[PDB]
């Protein structure tokens, strides 16, 4: 069982799905088209916002290319967004990719922060490790039984 | 002994540290800073010892 | 000011360059249900008006 | 978003002369008579002058007259007075980035 | 997913890459992820011959 | 027309300012109150509004966060709060009120409040 | 509004359903009975707005 979670704006809840594209599903977190398993999302505006604004959340905005599914990139650097090479610090035609969110309780639905967790499974022919609430029985041989 | 993987092998990017042991193996991918060189005593001579 | 249902106003758009992804930040809507074309690929087709 | 541009920047004319000021809004789809005029003497707060395209509010004399439609609007005045030392602004209640114009600095000689 | 297949094949008498046929068996799978695009080795050159 | 507004004060940097806007002078067919700011030598620019009977403020682009809009227990006297004043924060703050509902032109204006930053 | 917003109107009475993408802002007194609806209103006389 793979339980990985993160916090995104409610406007991007529907973007977490196989085959989706956008500003958050192309640079930060991607789901494969043959994904088995599924996701759980619920509102968390109750403890993830302040009147002044919760600026503890960052999201990537600029990248060289769209990443492959199930990859992580926490690198921080300055994207080449102009003809003049980006020496450092900041400036015009040199955009820092990691921008912040502006969650606050005054905003309406859709803009409030949301808390989401996705569970990843895979049912292949591998030795089982986790199972459901069942009970074993005796083994019967040489008889027609529903195994 | 071992293999190392990554995309840049620098401090800004994560990289593997698959290393072999006599009766163990250690795999812990981390954002390792530098990987200078295996420690060498300049001797590198086994014809005698 | 918005019009009434029995006197809805028709507004025309022509001869410009559109970007159907910037409208997400304009209003706090959530569904954006659409019928004939997927919202994923709105900024690739070319229309008449 | 809809933003104004106002010219001339400043006015310095003797009292009693007809003057015309133009407030143009840079909007593709226009404003459609959703404009207002304001007069702010130094000190006290601005007071309402004209609401709508040309209609005048309560307590304002018929000295002031306005016109305009669609994108361009013009204000015409007569019998300018000494106490009319004020800066005139224009506002559009058409979209919801409510902004004001650059202003015309009208000075009494 | 990082997959490793291995098989310890004997018989290396005279040929550097002897002919025949041998199939490698799965060993382990790891949830690494990342965008690995680099290969490097950690050969221990403290003593060689 | 002459809604009672708080007077001027002199404040040191890093202090806090409270500005009130009394309303009961007349009768109002509206459910909102507005605020208008003017630089000492520049023109007018809007900041936002709060909905009466709901207490929900609304902020503009460049005036978000630091500015505080509040109402009264009777939802009639509107207070303005600011903190961490800067050297360029000096300006005049007006209080404008609507005439009739859905008439977004301001007719009732307070006399204005002056805020000065010095030592 | 807390008192109530009465600025929005709609149409309820018509002789037949209209085709897609048409409008009608005309106002008239609908006849809903054998008694003629010459004007104003009355029993079996309905204002549609």
């Amino acid at each position: 069982v793979y339980a990985d979670s993160f916090v995104i704006r409610g406007n991007e809840v529907s973007q977490i799905a196989p085959g989706q594209t956008g500003n958050i599903a192309d640079y930060n977190y991607k789901l494969p088209d043959d994904f088995t398993g599924c996701v759980i999302a619920w509102n968390s505006n109750k403890l993830d916002s302040k009147v002044g604004g919760n600026y503890n959340y960052l999201y990537r905005l600029f990248r060289k290319s769209n990443l492959k599914p199930f990859e992580r990139d926490i690198s921080t650097e300055i994207y080449q967004a102009g003809n003049k090479p980006c020496n450092g610090v900041a400036g015009f035609n040199c955009y820092f990719p990691l921008r912040s969110y502006g969650f606050r309780p005054t905003y309406g639905v859709g803009h409030q922060p949301y808390r989401v967790v996705v569970l990843s499974f895979e049912l292949l022919h591998a030795p089982a490790t986790v199972c459901g609430p069942k009970k074993s029985t005796n083994l019967v041989k040489n008889k027609c039984v529903n195994f | 002994r071992g293999w190392i993987f990554g995309t840049t092998l620098d401090s800004k990017t994560q990289s593997l540290l698959i290393v072999n042991n006599a009766t163990n193996v250690v795999i812990k991918v981390c954002e390792f800073q530098f990987c200078n060189d295996p420690f060498l005593d300049v001797y590198y001579h086994k014809n005698n010892k | 000011r918005f019009a009434s249902v029995y006197a809805w106003n028709r507004k025309r758009i022509s001869n410009c360059v559109a970007d159907y992804s910037v409208l997400y930040n304009f209003a706090p809507f959530f569904a954006f249900k659409c019928y004939g074309v997927s919202p994923t690929k709105l900024n690739d087709l070319c229309f008449t008006n | 978003e809809v933003v104004m541009t106002q010219s001339p920047a400043s006015l310095s004319v003797s009292p009693g002369e007809r003057a015309t000021l133009s407030c143009r809004a840079r909007a593709s789809l226009g404003i459609s008579t959703d404009l207002a005029w304001y007069q702010q003497r130094p000190g006290q707060a601005p007071r309402l002058l004209i609401y709508g395209a040309s209609t005048r509010a309560t307590g304002i004399p018929a000295r002031f007259s306005g016109s305009g439609s669609g994108t361009e609007f013009t204000l015409t005045i007569s019998s300018l007075q000494s106490e009319d030392s004020a800066v005139y602004y224009c506002q559009q209640y058409s979209n919801w980035p409510l902004t004001f114009g650059g202003g015309t600095k009208v000075e009494i000689k | 997913y990082f997959k490793i297949y291995s098989k310890h094949t004997p018989i290396n008498l005279g040929r550097d890459l002897p002919q025949g046929f041998s199939a490698l068996e799965p060993l382990v799978d790891l949830p690494i992820g990342i965008n690995i695009t680099r290969f490097q080795t950690l050969l221990a050159l403290h003593r060689s011959y | 027309v002459q809604l009672a507004q708080s007077g001027s004060e002199l404040r040191k940097p890093g202090a806090s300012v409270k500005v009130s806007c009394d309303t009961s002078g007349h009768s109002f067919t509206s459910n909102a109150i507005h605020w208008v700011r003017q630089a000492p030598g520049q023109g007018l620019e809007w900041m936002g509004w709060i909905n009466t009977d709901t207490g929900t403020p609304t902020y503009a682009q460049g005036f978000t966060g630091r500015f505080v809009f509040s109402l009264d227990t009777s939802a009639r006297t509107a207070y303005l709060q600011i903190s961490s004043l800067k050297a360029d924060d000096t300006a005049v703050f007006y209080c404008a009120r609507e005439r009739d509902y859905s008439d977004y032109f301001f007719d009732y204006w307070g006399q204005g409040t002056l805020v000065t930053v010095s030592s």
